[PDB]
């Protein structure tokens, strides 16, 4: 599960982006 | 010869009303190139907004 934990830390290393509306 | 003097006071009371209806479409694009010490990514996005 060490590889899975490394993948989780890599995922944390980033932003889920933002929700922007240009209507 | 003749001279005329005139005074006039006017009171104008006005009403107005309105409606409006807007229909908005929208097509967004995006590309992205990410780079790290050993991690490089790229991303392509497109968006379809009605309003």
């Amino acid at each position: 599960t060490q590889e899975e934990h490394l993948k989780e830390i890599m995922k944390h290393i980033v932003k889920i982006e933002v929700k922007g509306e240009e209507a | 010869q003749s001279t005329q003097n005139t005074d006039s006071q006017t009171r104008t009371i006005s009403k107005n009303t309105s409606t409006s209806r807007t229909h908005t479409s929208e097509v967004h694009g995006n590309a992205e190139v990410h780079a790290s010490f050993f991690d490089i990514g790229g991303s392509v996005s497109a968006g379809f907004s009605n309003s």
